[PDB]
RNA sequence: GGCCAGCAUCAGUUUUGGUGGCAGGAUAAAUCCAUAGGAAUGUAGCUUGCCUGGUAAGUAUUAUAGCCUGUG
RNA sequence: AGAACUGGCGAUGCGGGAUGAACCGAACGUAGAGUUAAGGUGCCGGAAUACACGCUCAUCAGACACACAAAAGGUGUUAGUUCAUCUAGACAGCCGGACGGUGGCCAUGGAAGUCGGAAUCCGCUAAGGAGUGUGUAACAACUCACCGGCCGAAUGAACUA
RNA sequence: GCAGUCAAGCGUUAGCGACAUUGCUUUUGAUUCUUCGAUGUCGGCUCUUCCUAUCAUACCGAAGCAGAAUUCGGUAA
RNA sequence: GGCAUGCCGCGAAGCUACCAUCCGCUGGAUUAUGGCUGAACGCCUCUAAGUCAGAAUCCAUGCUAGAACGCGGUGAUUUCUUGCUCCACACAAUAUAGAUGGAUACGAAUAAGGCGUCCUUGUGGCGUCGCUGAACCAUAGCAGGCUAGCAACGGUGCACUUGGCGGAAAGGCCUUGGGUGCUUGCUGGCGAAUUGCAAUGUCAUUUUGCGUGGGGAUAAAUCAUUUGUAUACGACUUAGA
């Protein structure tokens, strides 16, 4: 019979770092334009989703369904540098890095720990030697265009913008799909310090992968029959694939929440506001199905690593209206107009 | 007689290359291993992948994790061999072990350095011909060596260029001979001639 | 006025090389020379079909090569 | 199971046998020199990855208290014995003959040789089975048992290690 | 098993003996209504680990296998 | 308002659910099996040589952890503990799995190749070599002195300087320009003693510290408060010049 979980998750300690770590990339397909890999952001909650779908054949087919569907908060993001990997026997090794100097104080936060203690002597000296006409950068670039066959860009999260206040960003490693090393390299010194969409990497009905850190438990650690004779749950990396994207949230405009059908004019912003969350105000993404962690915990999304003809993946989204009432306690309305119509006049309002 | 030695592993057996190995060694002489990979071994490739599975199976029985490592690289595998054969377990055999290194493939500087073959341990001159036997490479690749195309590429780069070196050096030998054959008939050169030059 | 070594030759144990003269075999035997013969895995030559100038067995037991046998 | 008899341990150190209280050797004070028994001379392991005649492809050979699952069997290998084929053309490979009474006698819708079954003849020759098989309602259709046309020098059968 | 039978081979070379072989081995799918002194602690829960002399799934194979479906040899833990 | 976790209906939240929801991979090598070519044996043949298709089998793709004693890159690294670091030498202690000339670089085949040559550039012809590296350089001066010239103007140590190549651990190699020593390639003027018939007779550096003098830079995290996504206890992630 089967035992108390699966043998190849086990041993379970906890998670060394909060930031789920990329395993693997998507393969790089040279006849493709210079796109973005992955994507990272933090997940803000849980709404419900009633729409129909196009599966002939189906018992539900031509039906209205309800499915649970989550938003990940994902503002714009700026290029930081670019990283070069050579393929060697013991695997593949970073040859070298380049900056752009131009670091917002996020990236020096995440850098440093004590920053109210810290002198603040950022990158500013090594920087000195790339403010000049250059020869410098230049060569990094050279260098990585006669090796460095695989690279890897490097790009941080604007924290500041996040509905959740804070100042410490985070910083991972993303590679790019584009053609010979060249373009990914022109490409990404182009885009330094140049803001990044969420649109431009993803679009609707596409299928994703995510990774991130289950919520922790604490300490978790009967039959005296085990052994013969001849202690954590939670916290930890974990992955899930196939996750279909219904809608791009553009969230730095109104109409998003609202559908084609629906079309009543309102943000996704729940009532009241996400439960241990601030309120979106930027670009988002709408995905179906759960992702582990929970708020504001940092999450990546990745295509899959690979192309699907699977027809789930072919049909698309038909969204007729998205739920945003008050998830703090048993929600009943959508807008405060709605509960104001219910409810008429209160006191407070005379 | 030379303070370091490089052994070509291609077209040698591995169990004489590794106790010539082991004992030159033990006699303070430093060995360093190259082209693991084109390493060789008698017999036909299923006896040696069934021998291969036979130390898989050996292991901790209780705690499978602390067992000893069933390295996949063909380096690791040859020095896994040459283990058994030194007295791992001493001081004499732990130094001796240090002097010894093998790499996959011609790693710099050794690429520039010389290369030397062992004669009583050529695969092609001690085996019989005809007889089957088995490249290191393909079991390597088979038990999960997923270098092998690496290796590859990086093994012609450096054949391209030492051909470009050695057709430099036979340029530069071919105007040598040709200015020793003109110094010839001298009176020095009769006198070397003379005594055995 | 002693202790530790080197050098030359010494007596015992012992190891590894060089060299000369003798006795024994079939008074070693092969090899070498002479003598009369035999054969082919036929030597020169001759002979027949083919064809650039070789080829095959037919003859040829030593001839423009040699071998063996018996004896001295 | 039981008898007389021999050796060792018993009372025992030492070299080797991975190690074995019964194995091989071996006359036990303290040191030096040189030669050996047993085991060997690819490493642990001190000694030739020595010469020479052959075998061994083994999916875990082989280095195994030698004891029995052990008798054969392998279109696996190496070496040998006997009996015949033979230039009155060695075995094997391509082509034809394979007859005539006859479709034998009894069984009977059909057994022309190949669903039943007794002998299997005589005529005839280089040779022909009242049939070896493949397949037919009934022959019919094709092969060899046996022979010849071409080849072209050793071949087939039973045993032993 | 016993007692033979044929006899590949070994034989004091009269005897042995491999494989087959005859007799125990309610002929009318009837009913035996039969289930005969185990002197011993084991028996059953859960989970893990190992074998294949493997039930399903998987692999292919031989069948009066026309299909459905069925009989069976083998690979595979 | 306390009291009898007194209770009642609701009740977030703590726990937690087939008693709720989202997902649960794709390329090769194989077993048995079906074949190819083709012997073995003048036939034949899936096997002896190779090879095609081929199982939930095997390997990786993917997933969890990550050598707590593996690795590469990146930013900084103390102004009055003036403390710290690089480089030229300056004395010491340290110890070398053990210097005592030189790791001298094609690849492929081993029933075949390297070199020069001819063209017709060929899987070509000719000559040349292997049958060991017992090979090539270099090797003369106090562990290598003080000097005179001869002809070459070559060989080479040394700091600058020009460009190129090298990322598999590159940290290495070649080279443009002269400058400064050696030159035993050749011939001469001198010291060798006494280190007593031998006592390795050292002159190789690994690291560390203080000194001179030309430059170089002007940080960190923890303690503590706080926060809670972490949370038995520890650890950990946020915010305050």
């Amino acid at each position: 019979a089967p035992r108390h979980g699966h043998l190849g998750f086990l041993p379970r300690k906890r998670a060394a770092s909060i930031r789920a770590r990329v395993k693997a990339f998507p393969k790089d397909d040279r006849s493709k334009p210079v796109a973005l890999t992955s994507f990272l952001g933090y997940k803000a909650g849980m709404t419900t989703i009633v729409r129909d779908l196009d599966r002939p054949g189906s018992k539900f087919h031509k039906r209205e369904v309800v499915e649970a569907v989550t938003v990940v908060d994902t503002p714009p993001v700026v290029v930081v540098g670019v990283v070069g990997y050579v393929e060697t026997p013991r695997g593949l090794r970073s040859l070298t890095t380049v900056w752009a100097e131009h670091l917002s104080d996020e990236v020096k936060r995440r850098f440093y720990k004590n920053w109210y203690k810290s002198k603040k002597k950022a990158f500013t000296k090594y920087s000195a030697k790339y403010a000049q006409d250059g020869a410098g950068i230049e060569r990094e670039l050279a260098r990585i265009k006669k090796y460095a066959s695989v690279v890897r860009v490097l790009v941080h999260t604007q924290i500041r913008k996040t509905p959740l206040a804070q100042k410490k960003a985070h910083l991972a490693e993303i590679q790019l799909n584009g053609g010979s090393i060249s373009e990914k390299v022109d490409w990404a010194r182009e885009h330094f310090e140049k803001t990044v969409a969420v649109d431009s990497v993803f679009e609707q009905n596409e299928m994703i992968d995510a990774i991130a850190v289950t919520k922790g438990h604490g300490f978790e650690g009967k039959v005296a029959c085990i052994g013969a004779w001849h202690g954590q749950r939670g916290y930890h990396s974990r992955t899930s694939i196939n996750h279909k994207i219904y809608r791009v949230g553009k969230g730095d405009d109104e109409a998003n929440g609202a559908t084609s059908f629906d079309r009543t004019k309102k943000t996704i912003t729940p009532m009241g506001g996400f439960v241990h969350y601030g309120e979106i105000k930027n670009d988002f993404i709408m995905v179906k199905g759960c992702i582990p962690g929970n708020r504001k915990r940092i999450v990546t999304l990745r295509k899959s690593l690979y192309t699907n003809t699977s027809r789930k993946a072919l049909e698309e989204v038909s969204l007729k209206w998205i739920d945003t009432a008050s998830k703090f306690g048993k929600g009943r309305f959508q807008t405060p107009a709605e509960k104001h119509a219910f409810m008429g006049t209160l006191k407070k309002d005379l | 007689v030379e303070p370091v030695v490089v052994i070509d592993g291609k077209g040698h057996l591995v169990g004489r290359l590794a106790s010539v190995v082991a004992k030159q060694l033990l006699n303070g002489q430093k060995i360093v291993v190259v082209r693991a990979e084109e390493l060789n071994i008698s017999g036909e490739f299923f006896r040696n992948k069934l021998k291969y599975h036979d130390f898989l199976r050996k292991a901790t029985a209780f705690n499978k994790t602390r067992g000893p490592f069933h390295f996949r690289a063909p380096s690791r595998i040859f020095y896994k061999a040459l283990r058994g054969m030194v007295s791992h377990k001493t001081a004499r055999g732990k130094a001796a072990l240090e002097r010894l290194k093998v790499f996959e493939g011609i790693p710099p500087p050794y690429d520039k350095k010389k290369r030397v073959v062992v004669p009583q341990a050529l695969r092609v001159l001690r085996l019989k011909p005809g007889r089957k036997y088995t490249t290191l490479g393909k079991l390597s690749t088979s038990v999960g060596w997923k270098y092998e195309d690496v290796v590859a590429k990086l093994e012609a780069k450096r054949k391209v260029s030492s051909a470009e070196y050695y057709a430099k050096k036979r340029a530069f030998t071919k105007k040598v001979a040709s200015a020793n054959a003109t110094a010839a008939e001298s009176d020095v050169a009769k006198q070397l001639a003379a005594l055995g030059y």
